[PDB]
């Protein structure tokens, strides 16, 4: 597989 | 602590009495769960990533246990696959990135 | 360096031979960059993240200069609204979470 916050 | 990267860097965190765990992530600007134990009422915000963009609920003021480092801040609950500490929180127990 | 998290850890990366800036991104398992062209082969992935899944193209064994110093490894390239390194090529640079 995750790639996490705009 | 220092914490290497070949694994996620995951910590225990602690929020009133319930013992969670969540990932150490630099790349986000909020602190995400999946649940909070009982938080009550909140305030409704959106967030963004890679994928789009999700309706969260925002609670302020939070007391949480970093790893051990305490901290007071603003906790989202929304669907992230994996519950996260951003730098909203990182910041208050001084966490930096080194290399 | 010593980078604090009071701002996104938005840092200058080389990747064929172009500069671009990249967040270090602890919460991502793999390294995502916006479309660009890379030498051999690609396979289809798909990586999730907040808001959902996306297809990413997959390139094994590229060479990335993230601050001046060198990693050899995976680099998925699609539709991400930033460039994110992630911890497959953080470790190659020996990047730490340190509090
Ligand atoms: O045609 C392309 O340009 C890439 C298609 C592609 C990348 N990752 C994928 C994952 C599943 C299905 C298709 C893809």
């Amino acid at each position: 597989x995750v790639v996490x916050a705009x | 602590p220092q914490i290497t990267l070949w694994k996620r860097p995951l910590v225990t965190i602690k929020i009133g009495g319930q013992l969670k765990e969540a990932l150490l992530d630099t790349g986000a600007d909020d602190t995400v769960l999946e649940e909070m134990n009982l938080p009550g009422r909140w305030k409704p915000k959106m967030i963004g990533g890679i994928g789009g963009f999700i309706k969260v609920r925002q609670y302020d003021q939070i007391l949480i246990e970093i790893c051990g480092h305490k901290a007071i801040g603003t906790v989202l609950v929304g669907p992230t696959p994996v519950n996260i500490i951003g730098r909203n929180l990182l910041t208050q127990i001084g966490c930096t990135l080194n290399f």
